[PDB]
């Protein structure tokens, strides 16, 4: 697909203590790279991917002083939005926020975005014409005013059209061999016996990327996925994907049954079966 | 890189 | 708005007694962020890295806790994972099948 820089930010109150935590991960597609957390020993943005680690420490002086403005500011945040729905001053609560920009073919923007949560549970956006607000509720509509009277969209839009798609092309380039190459699945069939009546078929899809996959079960070319067993695409821990499918064929039946795998990593789609 | 704005909620 | 951990033990590749591999627990789909996980071996806590607290577009956070390990006939491994939303921890022993 359309490749897209991103970065995810979470302020949770601590009133308990008389502060907050912020936590800042940088994404570009679903490969994570950079991160900061304001509760780390003297806290800096760090690196988080092999290709970024060759960035010069004006590089990170930068990314970092921005996160400890950013963090800082969230501090009075959580207090605002807690005023705005008259809640307690007790409990822990979150914000949360994406925002990003897609490369599109001519190395433009293709579309930018941000989004905004309060307690799990949309808060305010701006519209894909970068230029206004859409807000949930009451208290979004305070501060979607707010961002009208300062003209926030447009240091937003400014960025989003610019300085986003422009470091995202860099991104692409410095970890090109692993961000814009697609990884195919290690693929195969395991058998597990349930009852008399039951055989269990796995077919296996290791080590991918990008997160994207099909895998189907057929019967003699007839879909199976009504009561095929199908698990969430999982992280290898290499910044890979697994995912497996299963489904209880009865014990003679295992060559009657076929696992179809697609990623884009593959030439040709894959049809496994048991050996 | 991080966009560089700080507007209260 | 709370919601509870959903959890996937496994390891990174498929296991093979005596050889090195990586054992993971997946933790995501919760809200909010405050969670305790710890990984198991034969019930007692190891010493373990995670990823970074990420979240999803339904804005749901996931994480991934994982150590070095090597699986043999003998050993049992699990996570244990403990959140506002459990009665209890939730623990989840390995299944090298799944």
């Amino acid at each position: 697909g359309p490749h897209s820089l991103s970065y995810s930010y979470t302020a949770v109150s601590r009133p308990d203590r008389g502060d907050s935590r912020f936590f800042i991960v940088g994404y570009v597609d679903d490969t994570q790279f950079v991160r900061f957390d304001s509760d780390a020993p003297n806290a800096k943005m760090e690196p988080r991917a092999q290709w970024i680690q060759q960035e010069g420490q004006e590089y990170w002086d930068r990314e970092t002083q921005i996160s400890k403005e950013t963090a800082q500011n969230y501090r009075v945040d959580l207090n605002t939005l807690r005023g705005y729905y008259n809640q307690s001053e007790a409990g822990s609560r979150t914000i949360q926020r994406v925002y990003g920009c897609y490369l599109g073919p001519d190395g433009l923007l293709l579309r930018g975005y941000r989004q905004d949560a309060y307690d799990g549970a949309d808060y305010i956006a701006l519209n894909e014409d970068l230029r206004s607000w859409t807000a949930a509720d009451m208290a979004a509509q305070i501060t979607k005013r707010k961002w009208e009277v300062v003209n926030e969209a447009e240091g937003e839009r400014s960025y989003l059209q610019g300085r986003c798609v422009e470091w995202l092309q860099k991104y692409l380039v410095m970890g090109k061999d692993t961000l814009q190459r697609a990884e195919p699945p290690k693929t195969h069939v395991t058998r597990h016996p349930s009852s008399d009546l039951g055989v269990t078929l796995r077919c296996w899809a290791l080590g991918f990327y990008p997160k994207e996959i099909s895998l189907s079960w057929q019967r003699e070319g007839q879909d199976q996925s009504q009561d095929m067993e199908l698990v969430e695409t999982r992280p290898s821990g290499d910044g890979t994907f697994q995912k497996w499918a299963a489904l209880v064929v009865p014990p003679g039946e295992e060559q009657s049954y076929t696992c179809h795998v697609q990623h884009e990593g593959l030439q040709e789609p894959l049809t496994l079966r048991w050996d | 890189a991080l966009l560089r704005t700080a507007t209260y909620y | 708005v709370a919601r509870p951990p959903k959890v996937q033990v496994y390891s990174r590749h498929p296991a093979e007694n005596g050889k090195p591999n990586y054992l993971n627990c997946y933790v995501s789909g919760f809200h909010p962020p405050q969670i305790e996980i710890d990984l198991l071996k034969n019930g007692e806590k190891m010493n373990a890295e995670q990823s970074d607290l990420s979240f999803s577009k339904d804005w749901s956070f996931y994480l991934l806790v994982h150590t070095e390990f090597t699986p043999n006939a003998v050993d049992q491994y699990s996570c244990r994972v403990k959140h506002v939303t459990l009665d209890k921890p939730k623990i989840v022993k390995w299944d090298r099948d799944h």
